[PDB]
């Protein structure tokens, strides 16, 4: 299995710096060497070999090179160990042993079999031996989508691979707001080529004054005239030079591995937009595409060693299902008195019936061996039904669930299954008082160990199978033969109301009746079909019809049709479908995260969903990057290990060379993990300088050195990590003591972005909230750009690769508001200045620049005064804000706003307050102290005004977002009662003029609580 | 109408699932224009209004019920257990309730702990036993190859290094019965640990059901003071 170690040994973290090694010899001799800690594999065989002659039998001892090492690792799995660089350290040995041998096999296999093992962080071969079919049947299908993928990249090979690598950093839309547009000289950029010339690296530029939309092969074209300017040449001899060259070459920002590889905008790429958007001024390298095409390696895809029905409708039965006994339970004879089995048949967490209990029973001796009765009809079963149950204590009379588990009624071929079944239960979550556990993991629990309750189903003389297509369209027409004026007007009214508002019984037969209609306004699916009723036979075969040839729409909107109240696949294959046809891989990108959460809710390993992301991953390797990451940071999670892991071979498997690249990802953030498992256990008491020596002098070690130098940012892998600047790496104080890490850019022209590249490395913390917070954050700010409402957010990177293990992005020239008024000389005083953040502007921007600070420091400042007000981030402090030098203001560390939402001991609901601080107002009215009525205020209002409305009205798109995270895991968002909260902010049930003067009062409520003396700013006396 | 006791003013749909959860299918509580929730099926309706559809019958909404009627409520009232003592209990409650809910913190913090434990000494042996297997297969190989050269070391008069493959030998197998002893005391480990393991969890499933009681008499002790 997975090891929860990074330790280099069983339960040891670091290896003493030399340790014995017992080595079995293959003539059967066993020798003791003494080893170095960072001693490769070569410098161990060689010394021992050596000394294999002192010993009896050295004469059966073949050449050196005849044989491989062989090993226990932590995972329990013997490895052989093809590749003899490897550091006894790097092993990841459980006992200090080695054997050696005949290699046996076929080697090429091995080792991309261990490549994958490393990679997805479990061995290849446990998957070898699962007996179930849906898992080895998974493996086997999955490579239709792996070999479709890897056709689409050598189809118009070498163009085909570079866009798999390197694919275009493109923006959505190539439109530009005219905020943007005005902001270019005259619907003009200027741009500087650069070319390298000398083998010493000796660089020309060519600077070019182009329109923002010429595409990269239009840039190259008026690169070529400007170089071709004095040469004699014809307009025709020209512009025939032009067209046969301009296509030879390909555009690259200096100092990243992002290329402009595709006919888009120049405007469109995301790294020119922003240069327009920050006033920068593009440095792009041009380089022939044989440099980049002949650096691509033409990988090779191999294929693994793997390689009497009646229907449903024509048995007219009660469902019903036998509780047989348990093995044990853990209670208590004292005290609880007897134990039952508690049942219920569920589509998603709507149940399709009432739930049904069986009789009571000792807890000593668990055996039921009854019949539980349903109440409902074999036909009347939707595709996606499942049994959940749960066994439940008794001691008024108080209830209490022990384990539980569910159980889809239908397998993956469409088979209602009948017969005995053994279902090993799960232990409850935290604080789940309910007695059944609908929304957990349907399956059994790969623990054997826990309570394991057998079951009867019942027989019905042959294999039973849900009905074909074909077969529910028909019943459709059976089914059926058997308006106002203000009725349109509702209904339309109704598609206009957001996910979670509450339909009524009346408005959901209402929707039903009119459901011809609705087909016309085709954003109302959601509603519809929550008031199909599943459980009808009639209804649903009627409503798969509808859907069948219901109009697609907005791939927004299909997103909540994978959410958990959508479970009915032909519902879901919509949704896919609609993604499938219009999803941008920039939206894909930007959805990601929910994306890869929503597989959980699929009820079988093989699925429409799964075959589109697999595909999109192994066809876009930006996608495919965060799509490993998103997932092997669940690896350790007992209840996903098995999809994920399975998910992540298939990847694996046809990625290309991109798999070498993330071992060496991995194997940095292992050795980070490690180092930092140290210092959080058994050295949390030592002091923070004696750490500093300690992390030093880990640091410097060459097994650590080779590790964490020459390999890509996991937060953006366009971005390479050189040689460590150790100088410079250093423990934060923060919470958890991060590291804070510092590499070379060993760009050849790192100069023209950025020469350091800093990575904060938290150990201890869950950073899902964070990254989900940047994430809606950064939406929010493309909804407003989008729309020309110019204000600035710093969505800065944030990744979680583990368990409570993540990498946070530093942004240069930037400061904690604390940080900047010690910066300014307290002079001791208990409270600070107010003008002090104003004064270091205004030192920071002088004269010239000034204006243009204070309105990036207005806009941002707006931004996050709305962002942080509809998500109800109440926690901000003078650590928590941040500012740049040129003004751009933005907020740190979520993950925290949350703590004290639940109430206590009934202490009324802690309000998240909409205040903003004197200080910021200041800056705003540019030093005026009568900063309440400033035109700079009012103009600053009407941003926030503006800002709000317009996430207000995409409020569906955010509920959406956090509605599919909701079976993620994290234990801040469980229910629908979670999101609640942004419902009164955003005033979804008022009018949008009741809302915006909701908001203009909460607005104009903070500042009247001005002058608040604030008299001390440590302690808060 | 206003004082009717199955009334619950205008509180949020959080609030009124907390209570129609796990009741028979019947229950009911009006709540705001006014809608009305119920049970069926085991599922939350919601229902709005004097009518429902066309025919409306009624004169207020006190009446409405009523005809329906002809489904036992959720009381605003109903909290069968002076101000001056039951202001008393609300800290005698209150302490004997956070006094288990830290014992039950505490539980977890073993519980989950002692879960992973567990899960670790599994995979240690699983090691083991594949260590154990890979000596097991060594001494398989001296045998094989020690056959051919210890006959013709004893054919010799050459003893000498018959003693020196036997003292190789005897220390593979003092090495085998080392790592197995090794994996016994693991396999014991783990069996106590396991005990201790459901131990824990049938207190917490002791303690479970003390928690929720005292939180639901509790906070019906609140509800008395505010009423
Ligand atoms: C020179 C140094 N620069 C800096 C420091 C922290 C962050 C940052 C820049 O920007 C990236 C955003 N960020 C986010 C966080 N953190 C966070 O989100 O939680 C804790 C804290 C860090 F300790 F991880 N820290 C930073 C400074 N001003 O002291
Ligand atoms: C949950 C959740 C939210 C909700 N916000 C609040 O409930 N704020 C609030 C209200 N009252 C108090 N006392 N404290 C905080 C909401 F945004 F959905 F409303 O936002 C989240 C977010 F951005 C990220 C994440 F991982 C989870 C969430």
């Amino acid at each position: 299995p997975p090891r929860p170690s990074s330790g280099e040994l069983w339960g040891i973290h670091l290896m003493p710096p030399r340790i014995l090694v017992e080595c079995l010899l293959p003539n059967g001799m066993i020798v003791t060497l003494e080893c170095l800690r960072e001693a490769t594999l070569i410098t161990i065989k060689h010394e021992l070999f050596k000394e294999a002659r002192k010993y009896p039998l050295h004469q059966l001892l073949q050449d050196e090179s005849s044989y491989i090492f062989v090993s226990v690792t932590q995972e329990a799995e013997r490895e052989e160990f093809f590749d003899e660089t490897r550091r006894l350290c790097d092993l990841r040995l459980f006992q200090p042993f080695l054997k050696v041998i005949e290699p046996v096999g076929n080697r090429e296999e091995k080792i991309l079999n261990r490549e994958i093992g490393f990679a997805i962080g479990m061995p290849v071969c446990e998957f070898d031996m699962v007996k179930d079919p849906e898992v080895q049947d998974f493996r086997r299908n999955i490579l239709n989508v792996c070999k479709e993928a890897v056709d689409l990249r050598d189809l118009n090979s070498p163009h085909s691979r570079a866009m798999y690598v390197y694919p275009p950093n493109v923006e959505s839309s190539p439109e530009l707001p005219k905020h943007i547009y005005n902001k270019l000289d005259k619907g003009q950029i200027i741009v500087v080529i650069w070319v390298i010339v000398s083998p010493n690296n000796d660089k020309q530029k060519y600077t070019l004054k182009i329109n923002h939309d010429c595409v990269p092969e239009q840039v190259i074209a008026e690169a070529i005239r400007k170089k071709t300017r004095s040469m004699l040449l014809s307009s025709e001899q020209l512009k025939l030079c032009v067209l046969e060259y301009q296509g030879k070459y390909i555009l690259k920002v200096c100092g990243c591995d992002e290329y402009f590889l595709e006919k888009y905008p120049l405007s469109q790429y995301k790294y020119i937009r922003s240069c327009i958007m920050l006033g920068r001024m593009p440095n792009l390298m041009l380089m022939a595409k044989e440099s980049l095409y002949s650096q691509l390696p033409m990988d090779c895809f191999t294929m693994p060693s793997y390689s009497s029905t009646k229907s449903l409708w024509v048995i007219n039965s009660a469902l019903r299902i036998k509780i047989l006994c348990a093995t044990y339970v853990n209670v208590n004879i004292r005290d609880i008195d007897k134990i039952y089995v508690r049942t219920g048949i569920y589509h998603g967490g709507e149940p399709l019936c009432d739930n049904v209990n069986t009789q009571r029973v000792p807890c000593s001796n668990p055996r039921w061996n009854e019949w539980l009765n349903y109440d409902i009809y074999i036909p009347d079963l939707p595709r996606a039904a499942r049994l959940c149950l749960s066994i439940c204590s008794v001691k008024k009379e108080e209830h209490c669930p022990l384990a539980w588990g569910n159980i889809n009624l239908f397998d993956y071929t469409d088979t209602l299954v009948s017969g005995k079944m053994a279902l090993n239960l799960w232990p409850v979550p935290h604080g789940l008082e309910d007695l059944l556990n609908p929304i957990g993991v349907t399956g059994s629990n790969p623990n054997k160990e826990t309570p394991c309750l057998e079951l009867e189903f019942d027989w019905f003389s042959s294999v039973v199978k849900f009905p074909d297509m074909s077969v529910i369209e028909e019943h459709a027409n059976w089914s059926v033969s058997r308006l106002r004026e203000n009725d349109k007007e509702q209904l339309k009214a109704i598609s206009t109301r957001d996910p979670l508002s509450e339909i009524t019984e009346q408005e959901k037969d209402f929707l039903w009746s009119h459901r011809h209609y609705c087909v016309t306004i085709p954003e109302i699916l959601p509603k519809l079909l929550l008031s199909v009723k599943w459980n009808s036979r009639d209804e649903v075969a009627q409503m798969y019809c509808l859907v069948k040839d219901w109009p697609p729409i907005k791939p927004e909107q299909a997103m909540e049709l994978l959410d958990c109240n959508y479970p009915d696949p032909m519902v879901r294959g919509f949704a896919v479908r609609c993604l499938e046809k219009y999803l941008t891989d920039d939206k894909l990108s930007q959805y990601l995260i929910q994306l890869v959460q929503v597989l959980k809710y699929e009820q079988y390993l093989d699925n429409l969903l799964v075959r589109f992301l697999l595909k999109k991953a192994l066809t876009n390797q930006r996608i495919g990057h965060f799509f490993f990451w998103h997932l092997k940071s669940e690896m350790h999670n007992k209840t996903v290990s098995q999809r994920f892991g399975l998910l992540l071979e298939s990847y694996c498997r046809a990625c290309g060379m991109y798999l070498k690249h993330l071992n060496r990802q991995v194997e940095a953030m292992e050795k980070l993990i490690n180092l930092t498992d140290i210092l959080k256990q058994e050295k949390k008491d030592e002091t923070q300088k004696v750490q500093m020596k300690f992390l030093v002098e880990q640091m410097r070690r060459p097994d650590f050195m080779d590790a964490l130098q020459g390999f890509l940012s996991p937060l953006n892998p366009a971005h390479q990590l050189g040689n460590l600047r150790l100088e410079e790496c250093r423990i934060m104080s923060s919470a958890k003591r991060p590291l804070w890490l510092n590499w070379e850019n060993p760009d050849i022209m790192s100069e023209l972005l950025f020469q350091n590249n800093e990575i904060i490395f938290k150990n201890g913390d869950d950073l899902r909230q964070d990254m989900l917070t940047l994430q809606i954050i950064r939406i929010m700010e493309n909804i407003w750009q989008n729309q020309g409402l110019d204000l600035r957010m710093l969505p800065y990177g944030c990744l979680s690769i583990g368990d409570c293990v993540g990498l946070i992005e530093v942004v240069r020239n930037s400061h904690t508001i604390m940080q900047i008024q010690c910066k300014g000389g307290l002079k001791g005083a208990l409270q600070f200045n107010s003008h002090t953040l104003h004064q270091w502007l205004k030192d920071k921007n002088k004269g010239e620049i000034y204006d243009a600070a204070i309105d990036l420091f207005t806009r941002s400042c707006a931004g996050y005064c709305v962002a942080t007000f509809i998500l109800g981030i109440g926690d901000r402090h003078n650590s928590n804000i941040m500012v740049k030098d040129d003004g751009q203001l933005f907020h740190i560390d979520f993950g925290h706003f949350l703590d004290h939402k639940k109430k206590k001991f009934g202490y009324k609901r802690e309000r998240v307050p909409f205040v903003l601080t004197q200080d910021f107002l200041i800056v705003i009215s540019k030093g005026a102290q009568e900063c309440t009525k400033t035109r700079e205020f009012e103009r600053f209002q009407e941003m926030c005004y503006k800002a709000y409305l317009a996430i207000r009205q995409h409020a569906n798109l955010f509920i959406n977002l956090f509605s599919m995270m909701l079976g993620s895991g994290m234990p801040e968002l469980q229910s629908f009662d979670d999101i609640a909260y942004i419902r009164k902010t955003l005033a979804l049930d008022k009018t949008e003029q009741e809302a915006l003067e909701y908001f203009m009062k909460q607005m104009n409520d903070a500042h009247h609580g001005g002058w608040t003396t604030k008299m001390d700013w440590i302690f808060h006396t | 109408l206003q004082d009717a006791e199955w009334y619950w003013g205008d509180i949020s749909r959080e609030e009124v699932n907390e209570k129609l959860r796990d009741t028979a299918d019947g229950t009911f509580l009006v709540r705001d224009d006014y809608t009305l929730t119920l049970r069926k099926g085991g599922n939350n309706k919601l229902i709005k209004i004097y009518g429902f559809s066309d025919p409306l019958t009624f004169s207020s909404v006190v009446e409405l019920i009523n005809h329906y009627r002809n489904l036992y409520p959720v009381s605003k009232y109903q909290q069968d257990q002076n101000i001056e003592a039951v202001g008393k209990k609300l800290h005698e409650y209150n302490t004997q309730f956070q006094e288990k809910s830290r014992e039950y913190d505490r539980l977890y913090e073993e519980y989950t702990r002692t879960s992973q434990e567990i899960q670790m000494k599994r995979t240690a042996i699983e090691a083991f036993n594949e260590t154990i297997k890979i000596f097991e297969e060594q001494c398989q190989t001296q045998e094989r190859y020690s056959k051919e050269y210890i006959e013709k070391f004893k054919r010799e008069g050459n003893e000498k290094e018959i003693q020196r493959i036997m003292h190789n030998y005897d220390k593979l197998k003092s090495r085998i019965s080392e790592i197995i002893d090794s994996r016994r005391r693991l396999e014991e480990d783990l069996k106590k640990q396991a005990a201790e393991y459901r131990e824990i969890d049938k207190r917490m499933n002791s303690i479970k059901p003390d928690l929720i009681q005292l939180r639901k008499t509790r906070d019906q002790y609140l509800m008395w003071l505010t009423q």
